[PDB]
RNA sequence: UCUGAUGGAGGAUCGAGUUGAUACUGACGUGCAAAUCGUUCAUUUCAAUCACGUUUAGGGGCGAAAGACUAAUCGAAAAG
RNA sequence: AUGAACUAGCCCUGAAAAUGGAUGGCGCUAAAGCGGA
RNA sequence: GUCAUCUAAUUAGUGACGCGCAUGAAUGGAUUAACGAGAUUCCCACUGUCCCUACUUGCUAUCUAGCGAAACCACAGCCA
RNA sequence: CCUUCGAUGUCGGCUCUUCCUAUCAUUGGGACGCAGAAGUCUCAAAGUGUCGGAUUGUUCACCCGCUAAUAGGGAACGUGAGCUGGGUUUAGACCGUCGUGAGACAGGUUAGUUUUACCCUACUGAUGAAUUUUAUUAUAUAUAUACAUAUAGUAUUGUGACAGUAAUCCAACUUGGUACGAGAGGAUUAGUUGGUUCAGACAAUUGGUACAGCAAUUGGUUGACAAACCAGUGUUGCGAAGCUAAGUCUGUUGGAUAAUGGCUGAACGCCUCUUAAGCCAGAAACCAUGCUGAUUAAACAAUACUAUCU
RNA sequence: UUUGCCUCAGGGUGCUGUAAACAUGAAAGUAAACUUUACGAUCUGUUGAGGCUUAUCCCUAGUGGUAAAGUGU
């Protein structure tokens, strides 16, 4: 319960296909909207590490397919500056399917999860095997 | 008819016209309001943009995602050799603005100061300020007494000493720094007792203080509307090029408005940025100017290889948080804040943890040349 | 001051300089500069690069 | 019937050249040019391409047909 | 000198549009306005 | 048009339905492998199309020496 | 059918600016069938902002979604020597209906050349003289003078009339599970930490960029090595410096008010915010402050030195 | 515009990545003599070498130079 997320370099605009990195059943997420995005004329809504997005799955279980559902980014391939003075980037973009309230509908995260997302979403940190 | 989709205009109309500045020197438009209670004190200073580095500091912001963790922040170095006070100018208020009553000079002025009055000093007879300086002291005291009686704004003429900097320029930058403080009786004596001696930066400013910076931005010649105003590029299919504004006005009024972005000069603009925090006032004397209590190394602010395009900072300097307008060697005028600030950032006491002096040319891995030679060992 | 160690080379990384990189397994690597980052990403081994400290060690000329 | 070779058919295929001209609705559009330039594209054993010679002449010719072409002139050429 | 109801002069509400703006302009209130003489 | 499908969202596409303003049989009907610089929809790959632009190269532009036109022109050229 | 048929380029979109208010949100209020929350009606108010997409040439529309809100309009249905050319609206061709036919269709479909600025002005930037029938907020040892003062060059520091102007909104948490409420629910205001859009800069770091530079290598060529060269930048790695955003930094407070709520207080023995006189508090509005120009004032001041000069 | 400046050099700082040459040096193997000799992509040592580094990097009273003196008032 603290949303002072601190700015992270924006990646993953609308229309990005990312991995699901969870055991919910989906295999990829197709970002269609970013929560909290405002109004700039030609600006594509883009998402960062802790951002909650609206997405659909293109590969996965049929009950998950063909539906609009909330997701939370956990790994981003675009380098972002940690305030300790260095830059970090993963190998892939990945987010977990989540209830609009914020609780994950799966049970575990396959890969590492960024610490910025972890401290933003508590139960995600609990379900995360490795926090970087 | 109305626009299908509204969006805010491009650029600020408050910085118009985007023309070249008159002078290279930053000019204070207005000084902070006079406070009678405070003792007399100087209000502005001049330095030169040497370059920038980054520092590490421990944050003390409770309830923040950073707080106890250490943070890297960019900081600009402004070399500030002591200024020399050479004159007093008194102003009095009239319904037509401020009127100079008179200016009183010191008994001696530097050749560096006198150079500023010449376009060709080398061929000149250097006769400026030669016989107006031996005026009897009685007239001096008379002029000061009249200034005391009638004037209400006092400024001290003071000039820089470029000979103490790596600049090719030899003529001094001179400017008037307004004295804010007690009554004119105290202001006049405060300036008179300093009418010839050097003015160090530490007298004007204290560490951890917010200041304003006045300077001329980096010039870029004439630039297109896309770069100058940030208009959107036209689609690739556009016939006579895409780097332009499509419609530069409706049919009526049958003119082009002044609010329409057009090509023209970009950069070399006068700017006054507020709220730059002084992180450290490094002194010429000490050898640990760039050392912190968490580093205890013996090093000065100049990075190995020298400040790129500037040189070595062998004089007093101040480490300014953030960036400042202008190129290297650009004269930056530091001004005391117009109204004192009681914000948390203004009152914060920064604890510098590390100041980087690695080479700014290329990607330097060492802080000192001694460290470099120790690492590599003997060579050919 | 505390400096880290580059992963491609043995160079010391002072604060505010380098860049990190996390692989699939969560293993984290630190690189001093863009050259080292690029070479590591192309997956060139430092042992076969003549100027690297790893090469100096393997050829026993420290 | 099946297998491997041989053989070298086809208004067969790719593709330079040749013959054209799909797109950029690119350049140019007071052009190099009263139709060009660049890239791209179609075509190459045939209903193929080229040259010279020769026939058909104006309410006529000629037309794998677009009112096309018939000397920058065509829903009736040009000259008087 | 109290309470009412009408009446009609001036004034006010009703009275919102796009370039900046027009009793022609300035302006004018012991009119330089309105109705007279 | 209605129902399915495609999408997240489908005046699009496809599959169906048919009292079809005004379909229909050499005015040829229905279908078709192969072929197409033909029209259309979707998917993968791809990428500056785009988010959102930046840097850079040649030739111009530009200043100079030389050379040197044209279109347009009642008279001209600030606005409410 | 008033102007234009010796031609005003006729849809939409994109781009860009400005304006209106009949205000969608944001600011401050009044009313409620108003407990709180949410909402509805309404006032002052145009400072700030009003989005990403699927289908369609579309305007219109309708869905998906974000948002605080996704308000309505004008500017020759703003905007084609700004673009585009999907539609409409020449010539080719197809279908259906109509016609004996040539052909027609406010029916459908497909393909179909988008010309010129070097002129004036406007606007954006860039040089720049000249300015006496001109100017003056003083100048003179507690004291006169406009019946006066002021030559000119260079150069610096200034004054600042006037013109422009800039910041905006949101979330989470604390107040607080508090006020309120029977519970269900559940604030306002303040504070803290962040963020969106916008604006102005900047390159310590990260990334981008390469006809600085090193290295590798393909084809060819100089007898070989070496050194090279050609392949319109031969191709590759890395690539300082410089530019650059996707990176970094910064983005005030006063006066007077509008709506409204009030004070004293008659008119009208009472009452009344005044629909008399006289006062107060008061908004993202206004004017200042601050910022940008100031050959926008054909503006001016002080200072330094000087020109056979006075 | 003579404690300056330009120039080259030296040093610094970086960029690239270990130069040319030599080596009864190595090298998958090969052939040719009565154990050695020829060919050999490539590798190693001398060699974090060599090259480049302001043209808009930094330092140096280090080298050489710093020119005719025209126009207006």
């Amino acid at each position: 319960t603290l949303k002072n997320k601190m700015r992270i370099t924006l990646s993953l605009p609308v229309g990005a296909l990312i991995n699901c990195c969870d055991n919910s059943g989906g295999k990829n997420l197709y970002i269609i909207a970013v929560q909290g995005f405002g109004s700039c004329l030609n600006r594509l809504p883009a998402a960062s590490l802790g951002d909650m997005v609206l997405a659909t799955v293109k590969k996965g279980k049929p009950d998950l397919r063909k539906k609009v559902l909330n997701a939370i980014i956990c790994r981003q391939s675009k380098a972002w500056r940690r305030h300790e003075g260095y830059y970090i980037y993963f190998e892939d973009n990945a987010g977990v399917i989540v209830n609009p309230k914020g609780e994950m509908k799966g049970s575990a995260i396959t890969g590492p999860v960024a610490r910025e997302c972890a401290e933003l979403w508590p139960k995600l940190s609990s379900a995360a095997s490795a926090i970087v | 008819s109305h626009r299908k989709f509204e969006r805010p205009r491009h650029g600020s109309l408050g910085f118009l016209p985007r023309k070249r500045c008159k002078r290279l020197r930053g000019k204070i438009r207005s000084f902070p309001k006079d406070d009678k209670e405070k003792p007399p004190h100087f209000t502005a200073f001049m330095g030169y943009k040497a370059g920038m580095t980054h520092i590490v500091r421990e944050v003390d912001k409770p309830g923040s995602k950073l707080h106890k963790k250490e943070i890297v922040e960019a900081c600009t170095i402004i070399e500030c050799a002591p200024m020399v006070v050479v004159g007093i100018v008194g102003y009095r208020e009239t319904p037509k603005g401020l009127r100079i009553l008179s200016t009183v000079w010191a008994n001696h002025v530097s050749d560096e100061f006198r150079r500023r009055y010449y376009k060709n000093w080398y061929k000149s007879e250097k006769k400026a300020f030669t016989k107006s300086l031996n005026v009897p002291e009685a007239t001096k005291n008379c002029l000061l007494k009249r200034i005391e009686k009638y004037c209400t704004v006092l400024r001290a003429i003071c000039h820089t000493q470029p000979s103490k900097t790596p600049l090719r320029m030899k003529k001094a930058h001179i400017m008037e720094v307004q004295i804010n403080g007690g009554s004119m009786k105290e202001k006049l004596e405060f300036v008179k007792e300093m009418l010839e001696k050097n003015l160090p930066v530490s007298t004007v400013f204290n560490p951890n203080e917010m200041i304003d910076v006045i300077s001329v931005t980096k010039g870029h010649g004439t630039k297109g509307v896309v770069s100058r105003y940030g208009v959107k590029r036209l689609p690739r299919k556009t016939h006579r090029g895409l780097r332009k504004v499509a419609c530069i006005g409706a049919w009526h009024p049958a003119r082009v408005q002044f609010q329409i972005p057009r090509h023209g000069q970009k950069g070399y603009f006068h700017r006054t940025e507020r709220n730059k925090k002084i992180y450290r006032i490094g002194l010429k004397t000490d050898k640990n100017s760039a050392s912190t209590d968490a580093d205890i190394t013996e090093k000065k602010i100049t990075p190995m290889g020298g400040f790129p395009h500037y040189g070595v900072v062998n004089e007093d300097f101040l480490l300014l948080k953030g960036c400042v307008a202008g190129t290297k060697k650009r004269p930056i005028t530091l001004r005391k804040n117009i109204v004192p600030q009681v914000s948390r950032d203004a009152l914060a006491q920064v604890s510098l943890k590390f100041i980087d002096t690695s080479s700014k040319i290329g990607h330097g891995r060492f802080q000192t040349s001694e460290e470099k030679v120790k690492y590599y060992g003997p060579l050919k | 001051v505390k400096t880290e160690a580059c992963s491609f080379s043995e160079y010391r990384i002072y604060p505010g300089r380098g860049q990190k990189y996390i692989a699939r397994d969560g293993k984290v690597y630190f690189y001093l500069s863009s050259k080292f980052a690029s070479l590591a990403l192309q997956k060139k081994k430092a042992a076969k690069l003549r100027w690297t400290q790893t090469w100096r060690r393997n050829n026993k000329k420290t």
